[PDB]
RNA sequence: GCCAGCAGCCGCGGUAAUUCCAGCUCCAAUAGCGUAUAUUAAAGUUGUUGCAGUUAAAAAGCUCGUAGUUGAACUUUGGGCCCGGUUGGCCGGUCGGAUUUCCAACGGGGCCUUUCCUUCUGGCUAACCUUGAGUCCUUGUGGCUCUUGGCGAACCAGGA
RNA sequence: UGGUUCUAUUUUGUUGGUUUCUAGGACCAUCGUAAUGAUUAAUAGGGACGGUCGGGGGCAUCAGUAUUCAAUUGUCAGAGGUGAAAUUCUUGGAUUUAUUGAAGACUAACUACUGCGAAAGCAUUUGCCAAGGACGUUUUCAUUAAUCAAGAACGAAAGUUAGGGGAUCGAAGAUGAUCAGAUACCGUCGUAGUCUUAACCAUAAACUAUGCCGACUAGGGAUCGGGUGGUGUUUUUUUAAUGACCCACUCGGCACCUUACGAGAAAUCAAAGUCUUUGGGUUCUGGGGGGAGUAUGGUCGCAAGGCUGAAACUUAAAGGA
């Protein structure tokens, strides 16, 4: 079916965004992803993105830059403890600096550096750069 | 197109697209107060019958069901609504 | 895509939106309640039910004029029925092959299908076991159906 | 969605489906039956003591003609029955029928060495004393 | 002169053989060399790190499945004050190391911003919200002697 | 806050047993304390709904037409057949023609870089029967999903078991040809089988010789299915209406071109790309060439046979581009 939604709208964003459409649409709506957007867009990487309701499972726009790199879900969701992130960055960041792993806490559906700040760690859905 | 509002586009490009994709989903069926000439009555039809209804009793007979909209009999006024 | 051919169709209906009102209907909702039930014990079925509703009198479903769904309504009044109606269909159908299967055993396509059918039926018989509208236990049984409705 | 069950409990199907897979690979075909220690020679070794019988004479396979030296051996231990090898000049010369020898592999396992056919071991003391000296001349034999 | 013979493999030898037998001559190890066997590295030719599977040897005929194996994200972040370590500079303070102001890095305990610290009965207090007195000296948030109201986790020891 | 119920340290000598004093358990109702308490809803899933789509399946009807045969209908020499032949039919007037008939077999052209199915595989027509993909969706449930040893459906044809059918082809068998031979190629007949009911077998170059999930890279122009918009093309009927059409857009296909930034032994590859800068998820397989997918055991089948699968021995290449 549609095993699952995260997936399905965020493969066709690493699809818009290549092809250089400055935007996307994007079917079933969640909370899960409106939270996932915010705070990509928080990290400088889309904008404003103008909920759809139609009353249902629901359309979103998300307006472009043409920054967006690349941005997979990950997936079964994986567990994770604190100390080991330090593994991952390394299997999916370019960098270091720099780009977001982005994990499912507690607070928080929020991004490592931050995750420091809070001390905090559970299951990893997508990840940004 | 490297781009375009898809909120609010053309009217258009609507009309003709597919009932379930114009963003927010809407029907084309609409409903047709009918004065058989005999009597003044009005009776509420859908554009689509499957059923012919009869007019409020006059046993009249009115709107043949066929692969989507009905086909109504000659008398008919079938204002809209 | 329909769960039994090569067939992958579309087609339903593009509820509209407006939860409220149509306004252009101005009649009262204890009307059709009344009426459905009026209608039912002549000799309904649910599905049927608001198709009749539909092509006749101001409606637009039940749902928007009531804040119930026809059924929820008949069950209140009593007259839900033994079975799920979608289900008295499929058994139906049953007989209705079994028999045709047996005029002419040299018949395959017809065979399959019946299985196919058999399974449409297990599957909704297992959901309407779960959730306490078939008393535990009911299983199908191939032989037993020509009593249950004549 | 390759083909392969991915989600979360999964464990299961995958301690199985390499279980399965591995088989075929062909080494760890050896080790469970592990072959080593019934068939073959040393059964679970390195090295053995065998005592000699006739001193074989073995042509070439061929891009070569080469007429090697080789020996049947006996041993002690399954009794097979064996040919082996023997390195340097004419050293065939040296292994004097009946006598004590100390056989070793071919480096190779199994297989099957260069321009020799069945053939899969080679000849490395007699007596116990070297050849490599009873070649270049730091003992000599009893 | 394709016969003897050598040659781990490629291969020499069928009348001038850089390979055989042997002379001289040189090369390599050298009180130690060779020889055969087994194992290792060589072997990323068993592989988790590190393989190959379009035709080289290999994707099951295709799908469902109980195990096995993986499994979207979200549940205190930030800021506020402290106080101290010990690397690194700037004085060496001096007959090659002792430490202070100047001062960077960097950890780390407090505490507070709505902030569990399983928590009650004592004994425990260890700390200052204390301050009964005050002042050595740079015309003072630079320096610690003292009992009285009041700090509990610096901790004994029974429980819930 | 009762009650209820357990106790069983502690004093009215004390040792033990009624049982009253105080203190710790625990509970159902009970006035009171609370911001009283339920995560988004993954371009993950499952479902419902709506127009749909399709040569997806089965059961029944329906039509084309050829072939073969036979009648009827005519005329009158060869006809057939071939590289060239001959066997073969020829007053018992074939081969041709006319029209009707009968039978079983198939579904032309349309028909394509196009359709749908898990694959095998599926095309005359219509009616039931239930299935399904894709979209559309301010419906729903809420992590249920990915691959899968075990296990279990389907599986071209051939072939088998017993009935029906037995036109045409046509191994086997017979033949005449060719040929040094010809048990083959060429020709004419021909059981069996092809077809179907019911039951077996489970193999294939079952072929993209490319596991599936996913996520991301670089341009295009086609097409099938949807959907959206354009006082868009005709239809003309009076304007619309739809419908075909055009174009704009998209999601999902079935492919194709062009590059090579990449990869490769190369031939070539938008996947065989993101791999010594080596790691998203997991199931199968191979490790020189043969011996040999044999001998063996074990097992499924009535049998054909399948799946499982050695070793001794031999060998310096066998192979790819």
């Amino acid at each position: 079916t549609r095993s699952s939604v995260l997936a399905d709208a965020l493969n066709a964003i690493n699809n818009a965004e290549k092809t250089g459409k400055r935007q996307v649409l994007i079917r079933p709506s969640s909370k899960v992803i409106i939270k996932f957007l915010q705070v990509m867009q928080k990290h400088g990487y889309i904008g404003e993105f103008e909920y759809i309701d139609d009353h249902r499972s629901g359309k979103i726009v998300v307006q472009l830059n043409g920054r967006l790199n690349k941005c997979g879900v990950i997936s079964p969701r994986f567990n994770v403890k604190i100390g080991d992130i330090e593994k991952w960055t390394a299997n999916l960041l370019p960098a270091r600096q720099f780009g977001y792993v982005i994990l499912t806490t507690s607070a928080g559906i929020m991004d490592h550096e931050e995750a420091r700040r809070k001390h905090v760690s559970g299951k990893i859905l997508g990840f940004v750069y | 197109v490297l781009v375009q509002d898809l909120l609010h586009p053309t009217a258009a490009s609507e009309a003709r697209k597919h009932k379930l994709k114009t963003l927010v989903q809407g029907p084309r069926s609409y409903f047709l107060d009918v004065k058989c000439p005999g009597c003044l009555n009005i009776t509420t039809v859908f554009s689509h019958a499957q059923t012919a209804v009869t007019c409020e009793s006059c046993s009249t007979i009115l709107c043949t069901p066929t692969g989507g909209k009905a086909k109504l009999s000659e008398g008919t006024s079938f204002r809209r609504k | 895509g329909r769960m039994h051919s090569a067939g992958k169709g579309i087609s339903s209906s593009a509820i509209p939106y407006s939860r409220n009102a149509p306004a252009w209907f101005k009649l009262s909702s204890e009307s059709v309640i009344e009426q459905i039930v009026k209608y039912a014990r002549k000799g309904l079925t649910p599905s049927q039910i608001g198709v009749l509703l539909r092509d006749a009198h101001g409606v637009t479903q039940a749902r928007v004029i009531t804040g119930n769904k026809i059924m929820r309504i008949l069950k209140s009044n009593g007259l839900a029925p033994e079975i799920p109606e979608d289900l008295y269909y499929l058994i139906k159908k049953a007989v209705s092959v079994r028999k045709h299967l047996e005029r002419n055993r040299k018949d395959k396509d017809a065979k399959f299908r019946l299985i196919l059918i058999e399974s449409r039926i297990h599957r909704l018989a297992r959901y309407y076991r779960t959730v306490a509208v078939l008393p535990p236990n009911w299983k199908y049984e191939s032989a037993t159906a020509s009593a249950l409705v004549n | 969605g390759k083909g392969k069950p991915r989600g979360l409990n999964s464990a299961r199907k995958l301690r199985v489906h390499r279980r399965n897979n591995r088989w075929a690979e062909n080494n760890y075909k050896k080790r469970l039956l592990g072959t080593a220690f019934k068939s073959s020679p040393f059964g679970g070794s390195s090295h053995a003591k065998g005592i000699v019988l006739e001193k074989l004479g073995i042509e070439s396979k061929q891009p070569n003609s080469a007429i090697r030296k080789c020996v049947r051996v006996q041993l002690i231990k399954n009794g097979k029955k064996v040919t082996a090898f023997v390195p340097n000049a004419g050293c065939l010369n040296f292994v004097d029928e009946n006598d004590e020898v100390l056989l070793a592999g071919f480096g190779r396992k199994g297989k099957a060495k260069g321009d020799i056919p069945g053939v899969r071991f080679k000849v490395v003391k007699v007596s116990g004393v070297s050849l490599l000296a009873l070649w270049k001349e730091k003992k000599e034999k009893p």
